[PDB]
């Protein structure tokens, strides 16, 4: 009845904004050649401005667990909360990552988020967490639901 | 000389450290040693001293005393046991915010529980005598209102784990042991005719409050012994806080629906009379998913390590016992083709838990078989696998051809294909071991009955047998442990491996045959069938297959 | 009552464990020695066992307290017995005289690398008797 | 156990009891006196007359009741019996009855059972339910007396059993030690008995039971216990009159229950409790033995006083909190503290459960008037002080207090804001519970840390209500509460010099999850940084309008000092939470991640700047009195101590450029300031002491562990010379304690040894003028000279010298000759001190070896050697 987000599926990570008393839907976008840094493109103004979903679509290759990530760092599937995922940018073929090289945007704690070619390292892997209290860790992720990702390398959320 | 002084110093370091370490008891003053002796004497002797008086006390307390001798000129006097149970019931029925701990109830519930059970091949006469004695001893209590009291205490518990709840659960198990129909009927009538929602709410609260394996606490304990800290408690019960409580709580729920009590089985799923309904069937499968997740995480922690330590082995044993009890409880709810519970479990989260158990069984068996020290853990794990397959076979009860439950089950097997493949390879290998050891070529290698075969002779016997591949050869050599003489006892080897394969793989063979017959046109299933041909061919002499007219007025194969 | 050279031998034995030189054995200072001998202690075990010897209660045993624990035990003849105990076990030859050839062989156990020839230069200093092969008597001269 | 050879139970109560019991004191009720001591204690009464009349009246009541007269005394059987039996029970509890009186009054209860080798006792009289309950109470007391007699007999047996066991262990140990050697005795399984803790030794010795029989104790000693245990079992009843109180009670309770349907729930409860006690006599010992303690004869009086104080405190539970009750309980707690048994016997202290009584007395006060603020604040302080001292007494007390950690941290905010209350808050009790116990720190859980993290977040978010009510400026945060919540986290994460990584990872993760706990400066949005925060705090400290409330002095929380202490505590906590060095060498991802997170949170430049901040030196006034800068308000060396700890544990000093830059910017000025305050008058100043403590505990060991980095510093010539001169001046300083002097000696010996030979010429030109004095201060210079002249022997002897270093300039040779001659003369004309002579001889020999035998001194002498500028008078 209800679908479930599984591997090898193309999705867009969309975030909402409440700037100046209105709900604004924004999508995470990045383009391979040129600037590797990720930016946000408006999607609520689709009637006025056509969004560029080409740089917004991402592919979910693996949904391995944290222990599997630890083992492969030492060296077709349904996503479950608390697992490490590998988002691949469809257009560029470069995986999302925490660049760990901040641009010094006021808050010194945060780092920059972009695309990196190499798959090795813990920067590319991201752990999904259930925003909804009804959802639980280990439970399968619904297609329509809220997520809060955590960077393995930096222990920071996509903010 | 100076170098010699340094050389001498190295051993002199040991002397000073040794005398510092020296703490003989005689140096202690008299009072300190006397106090330590009092504590040691207490623990070693007074606590360990045991005497059996529960049956005597209950029999004396249940006797109506001299009623014809002294005339009350009133209502029939209640026996002292009846008065005690009535007091305990009234205390529970009294409205209080919390269930206060009471020593009298704690002691007397234990006494009554011991009285009920009062505990090589027993004959039929002795078995029937024991059943009659158990029935009479349980009647001695449920004729005075213990079945109602054990429900009232659980209701007043308000879903809070405590020794009071543990004693109540033990008493309930004692009175329900063997599937007491009269006690089941009394409990069900009580619950129905006073519409108790607190009982089910407290049951749900307790089942949420039940604990599982904790890698964090176990790793903290590991760091403790690694630093060298002595175990204050030998149990180390920070991991798996209350295994006894969890097992007792689930055994209570299993004995409640034993004997296929369709009425109580349905009433657990849906309390029709009550205003609010709680799904114990779904709560149980939720706890099963929690415990299987904990077990999988513990296995993942022990994946890299070559050998399992004793602490990990005992934690695995306790978790396996808990999971086995939960699986038995789920089986008893889906026994007696109870369609409602079958559908509920089919739509519930049982499938991914079984998938997880399948991976654990596939890898844990491979890991344990090589090492010869923890064969008991392997046996417990395979017993858990047997109970899981029994649960699946009960799930398939009353299934028509091309049934939806069977279809979901084949999807589960397809999802867990590789683990099923490895389990089937394991069983096929250790069942063909018997044909290998019965081959006459091996008897020609070892003509006399001493049975002391050499490693190389066994290796070339396997090649002469030719049925095994090189990978199978290496794996059997690894799983075969021999002394430095390379002298191995194939007799103990086969008695240690084949019979367990024989009596667990039968359930897998039966499940696969059932699925194959009830789905004659499922393409994916013939892959597992052709992978398990050898197991099926071995178990063909032992598999009895008949058809009967089932309770659903339809022909069923048994 | 303690014999004068025994305290002097207790002086050096005290300094053998008092690396810092202040005359106070801290728990960590004592602890590193016990790891060096192979045993792995907990901090509580070390601090528990150090309390019994500490009569003052300062947490660090001084030499006057150290003497009392030394007086607790019978080192009546254990000193030279251990000296002979080493001479017996260092006598791999068993001739009653210990050769210099295995002198380098046991000092390597601690990790020293002093050359083969130079030790028999030092054993010659030990061999004021001139034996050319060290006995217990030379060991007594050494100690 | 048994009065005579035949195993017959003695009459309950009758016997010799030696267990300590509360003292009986009474006061005469006289109203003509003008004294007030009589108000203490209960009024006197004729106890013997009351006892005799009670016995007579009970006898008459029993003899008359059996005939069932129409008119009893008072009109009813209940009125006749209940008050009289209540008075009898009270007298029996007080213990007035003795010997024949007890015999008669027990015969009045049951003639057949208690007759000593017709009329029916009280137990067969068809009594009402209140009378039955009052008789159940009497039977319970008799059973308790039997249990006490059993416990006393067990303690009697233990006296000689333990003595003979100890003698046997001495004999066995002597035989084993004759067999083996002390050095080899550390190993070998035979010595495991003696190396085991005493509790484990007794556990192994008491293996007589069953068939295993692996205990080393012989059969002659085994038989005594294998007889006493069965005697105790027989006395407990584990193996025609009933002849036993146990059987009498067991029959009576069941007979009553089957005779009548009891309506009163209390009677049913009492009867079944008593029946279970009769049928579970082993449980009585199982419960009593853990509460049984043994004391020597000398400690009896002090134990009695401690028990009286405990009784007073326990009895004050039943009365409501108030002025006089607070005074009484505070005085009693002080009495318990002053008692020596409180220290000598902590096991008895815990068995009596005084800590639970203090738990209850604190809970009552804390729960009383939560909205109207915690009334009786001195009481909470005294209770918390008693509890912290209880934790400090013994390790097991910390375990006992760890069980109430959830409540204490839930009430952690009772009195943190109020000053002068340090060590008297529930947070302090929690810190003492989880202080320096590695097992307890490991057992500490995550939600417990989360509670403290939330409290710290609130205190960093909003201001202090009490401070802004007293009139302090309303800054946007509360540093006073934070400096305590951070100290608790420090004690939780850091234990015994090592860092508990499991707790450190949780604390760091929660602190970065909620970043407002870091203070407004380090919050990250428009934050001026740690260095600017310290500068602003210094300025607000000099400003009196913002430092104080400006509407006592100890109550005055200087806002600048509070801010500075908060930031220092946060930095110290983070540095302690930093992963250990060996784990970074191993390369664990978690440790690397934590280290990187801490580096991101705190920059290097901020730490360097805060270290570069200078103090305010004390100065002498015209009159001749030193003016003392205030330490409740100002920049303190303890603040920089945490900065250096963070620098060492997080960033690490591994490069010589950074080492020298830090030495120039922050460390050397402090050394010079100490070397200037080392004057005679300024030495006793709080500044000299605090600065010396900070130096010798943080800076000097850091430079000692970073000693090898000083190898290739040829192009920094003047910096190392200044460092050596300042360190030597600090060593020559007088106010230093022994540990400080040792630290200075070790650091100077390491740095000088690692240093190049040519650089220490300026140190030699001061050492040659000081060493010949050969005073007590000259111990360290002799060793330094020995090590230097041994290491750099080729530099002086060989004409080429060290190939890279070179050779002497002949001025070093002249200085070495003067040193040699001065040392030789001073040793010649000074009195023999063995230590001085054992240290000076190697130095003299090393100098003689270093000096070439063909040495040519030059007709060069030096011009106006600046000896006066280094002489002690004025120090310049
Ligand atoms: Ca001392
Ligand atoms: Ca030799
Ligand atoms: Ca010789």
């Amino acid at each position: 009845e209800i679908q479930f987000l599984r591997t090898d599926d193309e999705v867009v990570l969309q975030c909402t904004a409440t700037i100046h008393k209105e709900q604004q839907k924004l999508c995470l976008a990045a383009e391979g050649f040129g600037n590797r840094l990720c930016f946000l493109e408006s999607t609520s103004n689709s009637k006025n401005v056509p969004p560029d979903l080409s740089i917004c679509t991402f592919v979910l290759e693996q949904s391995l667990s944290v222990r599997a990530l630890q083992e492969m760092l030492a060296n077709h599937r349904t996503l479950l909360y608390g697992h490490a995922i590998l988002l691949r940018h469809s257009y560029s073929g470069m995986y999302l990552c925490c660049l760990s090289t901040s641009r010094s945007s006021t808050d010194k704690l945060a780092f920059d988020v972009g695309l990196q070619e190499d798959t090795t390292g813990e920067a590319c892997w991201w752990t999904i967490h259930p925003a909804s209290k009804q959802r639980s860790e280990g439970e399968k992720v619904r297609v329509g639901d809220d997520l809060i990702l955590v960077s393995v390398s930096s222990e920071r959320y996509l903010h | 000389k100076a170098v010699w002084h340094k050389l001498l110093s190295k051993q002199r370091k040991r002397a000073v450290v040794a005398c510092f370490r020296m703490a003989p008891l005689y140096n202690l003053p008299r009072h300190r040693a006397v106090n330590l002796f009092l504590q040691g004497y207490e623990k070693s002797w007074i606590e360990t001293e045991e005497h059996y008086f529960e049956d005597k006390l209950i029999e004396d307390l249940a006797k109506p005393g001299a009623e014809p001798p002294e005339e009350d000129e009133g209502t029939k006097r209640v026996d002292p046991l009846h008065q005690l149970i009535l007091l305990f019931s009234r205390t529970a029925l009294t409205e209080k915010c919390k269930l206060e701990e009471d020593f009298l109830y704690m002691a007397y519930a234990d006494i009554m529980a011991k009285s009920c059970h009062d505990e090589e091949v027993k004959s039929f006469e002795e078995k029937e005598m024991e059943k009659q004695k158990l029935l009479y001893q349980q009647a001695r209590l449920h004729d005075r209102g213990a079945a109602e009291m054990v429900l009232q205490t659980i209701s007043a518990s308000k879903g809070e784990t405590g020794p009071m709840v543990a004693a109540t659960l033990k008493l309930g198990i004692a009175i329900l042991n063997g599937g007491n129909s009269t006690v089941q009927q009394k409990m069900l009538d009580y619950l129905k005719e006073k519409k108790d929602v607190g009982f089910f709410q407290s049951l749900a609260g307790l089942m949420q409050s039940c604990s599982v394996l904790d890698l964090n606490a176990f790793e903290r304990q590991n760091k403790a012994e690694g630093l060298g800290m002595v175990t204050e408690e030998g149990s180390g019960e920070k991991v798996l806080q209350d295994d006894e409580f969890t097992c007792d709580l689930f055994r209570f729920l299993q004995l409640l629906c034993e004997g296929h009590n369709s009425d109580f089985q349905n009433y657990l799923r849906t309390q029709t009379g009550n205003n609010t309904t709680v799904n114990i069937i779904i709560s149980t499968v939720d706890y099963l998913l929690r415990v299987q997740e904990s077990i999988s995480d513990f296995y993942w922690y022990y994946s890299g390590k070559d050998v399992i330590d004793e602490q990990g082995q005992r934690n695995f044993s306790k978790a396996i016992q808990v999971a086995k009890q939960v699986f038995n409880t789920l089986t008893e709810y889906i026994q007696g083709p109870c369609t409602g519970n079958q559908q509920s479990l089919a739509h519930s989260r049982l499938w991914d838990a079984v998938v997880g158990f399948l991976h654990v069984f596939a890898h844990m068996q491979m890991k344990l078989s090589q090492d010869s020290s923890q064969i008991e853990l392997l046996k417990e794990l395979m017993d858990l696998q047997k109970d899981m397959v029994v649960m699946l076979l009960s799930m398939l009860e009353g299934n028509v051809v091309n049934g939806t439950i069977g279809k979901q089950m084949v999807d589960m097997l397809v999802e867990s294909s590789n683990n099923v493949e490895m389990i089937l390879k394991f069983f096929d290998m250790f069942l063909k071991l018997k044909d290998l050891t019965s081959s006459d070529t091996f008897k020609e290698y070892d003509p006399d009955g001493k049975g002391v075969i050499s490693k190389r002779d066994f290796h070339k016997a396997m090649e002469s047998h030719k049925h095994y591949t090189q990978s199978e050869t290496e794996f059997l050599l690894s799983c075969a442990e021999t002394d430095e003489n390379e002298t191995l006892d194939y007799e103990e080897f086969v008695k240690r491996f084949h019979e367990p394969a024989k009596d667990i793989g039968f359930n897998v063979a039966v499940l696969l045959t059932n699925l194959s017959e009830h789905m004659p046109n499922d393409t994916r299933l013939q892959t597992f069938l052709e992978l398990a041909e050898s197991v099926l061919n071995y178990f063909q002499p032992f598999l009895g297959r008949i058809e009967i007219m089932g309770s659903a007025k339809r022909i069923e194969r048994v | 009552q303690l014999t004068e050279e025994q305290i002097a031998e207790f002086k050096e034995a005290f300094s053998l464990f008092d690396k810092d030189g202040d005359g106070t054995i801290t728990t960590k200072e004592l602890g590193t020695v016990m790891r060096s001998l192979g045993q792995n202690p907990t901090e509580a075990e070390l601090q528990d066992m150090i309390n019994e010897v500490d009569a003052d209660g300062n947490g660090t045993i001084d030499f006057p307290e150290f003497l009392t624990m030394m007086a607790r035990k019978m080192k009546d003849t254990d000193s030279e017995e251990e000296i002979r105990e080493a001479f017996r076990v260092f006598d791999k030859d068993g001739n009653g005289y210990i050769s210099a050839a295995e002198l380098r062989h046991v000092m390597t156990n601690l990790g020293e690398k002093l050359t083969d020839e130079e030790v028999d230069e030092m054993i010659r200093e030990a061999d004021i008797d001139g034996d050319g092969q060290v006995n217990y008597e030379e060991f007594v001269q050494m100690m | 156990l048994f009065p005579d050879e035949n195993k017959k139970h003695g009459l309950p109560g009758i016997g010799l009891s030696t267990s300590l019991r509360p003292r009986m004191q009474f006061s005469s009720p006289s109203f003509v006196s003008i004294s007030n001591e009589c108000y203490q204690y209960s009024p006197e009464f004729p106890l013997d007359i009351l006892k005799s009349k009670t016995i007579q009246m009970l006898t008459e009541a029993v003899k008359e009741g059996s005939l069932h007269a129409r008119d009893p005394v008072g009109g009813t059987t209940e009125f006749l019996f209940v008050p009289l039996i209540k008075l009898f029970y009270t007298l029996l509890i007080m213990g007035i009855f003795h010997n024949e009186d007890l015999k008669h009054i027990l015969q009045l209860i049951e003639p057949s059972v208690f007759k000593e080798a017709p009329k029916e006792g009280l137990l067969q009289m068809k009594l009402p339910e209140p009378v039955k309950l009052q008789m159940c109470l009497l039977l319970q007391y008799l059973c308790d007396c039997q249990v006490r007699h059993r416990i006393e007999a067990i303690v009697a047996f233990s006296d000689d059993f333990v003595a003979k066991l100890q003698d046997n262990q001495r004999f066995r140990y002597n035989e084993v030690m004759q067999a083996l050697n002390m050095s080899a005795a550390l190993t070998a399984r035979k010595t495991k008995e003696f190396r085991s803790p005493p509790q484990e030794q007794i556990n192994m010795l008491l293996n007589f039971k069953d068939d295993k029989s692996e205990c080393p104790c012989p059969e002659e000693i085994r038989d005594q216990l294998l007889d006493f245990h069965e005697d105790l079992m027989t006395h407990c009843g584990i193996e025609k009159k009933s002849s036993t109180l146990q059987q009498l009670i067991s029959e009576t309770m069941v007979r009553w229950a089957q005779e009548s349907v009891i309506e009163d729930p209390e009677l049913v409860r009492a009867m079944f409790v008593l029946l279970h006690r009769q049928y579970d006599g082993i449980g009585g010992l199982v419960r009593a033995l853990p509460k049984t303690y043994t004391i020597n004869g000398v400690s009896v009086e002090d134990t009695i006083n401690l028990l009286a104080s405990l009784g007073q405190i326990r009895s004050l539970l039943s009365v409501r909190m108030g002025k006089e009750e607070e005074k009484l309980m505070i005085r009693g707690l002080g009495d318990i503290m002053n008692n020596k048994v409180f220290y000598q016997h902590p096991n008895l202290m815990r068995a009596l459960g005084m800590h639970e009584t203090v738990m209850e007395v604190m809970v009552n006060v804390l729960g009383g008037g939560e909205s109207k603020e915690i009334t009786f604040p001195k009481m909470v302080a005294n209770c918390c002080r008693f509890l912290c001292y209880f934790c400090r007494i013994s390790r097991q007390n910390q375990k006992a207090m760890f069980d109430h950690l959830s409540y204490l941290l839930e009430n952690s905010s009772v009195g943190l804001a109020s000053p002068a209350m340090r060590g008297s808050t529930p947070l302090d009790v929690a810190a003492a519970s989880v202080m320096d116990n590695n097992e307890l720190a490991l057992a500490l859980r995550e939600p417990d840390l989360e509670k403290v993290v939330r409290y710290l977040a609130g205190c960093g978010l909003q201001s202090c209500q009490m401070l802004v009510s007293k009139g302090y400026p309303d800054i946007g945060w509360n540093p006073v509460e934070g400096e305590r919540y951070l100290d608790f986290l420090r004690f939780a994460v850091f234990c015994n010099g090592e860092s508990v990584e499991e707790n450190a990872n949780v604390v760091v993760r929660l602190l970065i999850r909620r970043p407002e706990c870091f203070g407004p400066a380090l919050r990250g949005e428009g934050g001026n940084g740690l260095l600017a925060a310290m500068e602003e705090a210094i300025k607000i400290a000099e400003d009196p309008s913002r430092d104080g409330p400006s509407p006592e002095e100890d109550d005055t929380i200087h806002m600048g000092n509070a801010i500075m202490t908060f930031y220092s505590a946060l930095i110290d906590l983070l540095g302690r939470c930093a992963p250990e060095m060996h784990l970074i060498h191993a390369g664990k991802g978690e440790a690397i991640r934590i280290r990187s997170i801490l580096r991101s949170l705190i920059p290097l430049g901020d730490l360097v700047g805060v270290i570069s901040i200078a103090f305010q030196m004390p100065t002498i006034a015209k009159d001749g009195n030193v003016v003392e800068p205030d330490m409740s308000a100002g920049f303190c060396p303890d603040h920089k101590a945490a900065m250096v700890l963070f620098l060492d544990r997080v960033y690490g000093i591994e490069v010589q450029d950074f080492l020298l830059h830090l030495l120039e910017v922050g460390f050397l000025p402090d050394l010079r300031a100490a070397a200037s305050l080392d004057t005679a008058a300024l030495s006793a100043t709080d500044m000299a002491l605090a600065l010396n403590r900070y130096l010798c505990t943080a800076v000097l060991p850091l430079l000692t562990r970073c000693a090898p980095l000083f190898a290739g510093t040829e192009h920094h010539a003047s910096l190392i010379d200044s460092l050596l001169h300042t360190v030597y001046r600090l060593s020559k300083g007088c106010s230093l304690t022994k540990a400080q002097r040792d630290s200075i000696e070790v650091c100077l010996l390491s740095i000088c040894g690692q240093l190049r030979p040519s650089m220490m010429q300026h140190l030699l030109r001061r050492l040659v003028f000081d060493v010949p004095l050969l005073n007590e201060h000259a111990k360290m210079p002799l060793k330094l000279l020995t090590n230097h002249y041994e290491r750099c022997w080729k530099y002086y002897c060989l004409p080429g010298g060290w190939g890279n270093f070179g050779a002497a300039s002949e001025e070093e040779l002249h200085l070495s000759r003067k040193l040699f001659w001065g040392i030789f003369d001073a040793l010649s004309q000074k009195k023999y001190e063995q230590e001085l002579f054992k240290l000076a001889l190697p130095c003299l020999s090393a100098v003689a070896g270093a000096l070439p035998p063909d040495y040519m001194e030059s007709n060069y002498v030096s011009m106006m050697e600046k000896q006066s500028s280094m002489d002690s008078e004025g120090n310049f």
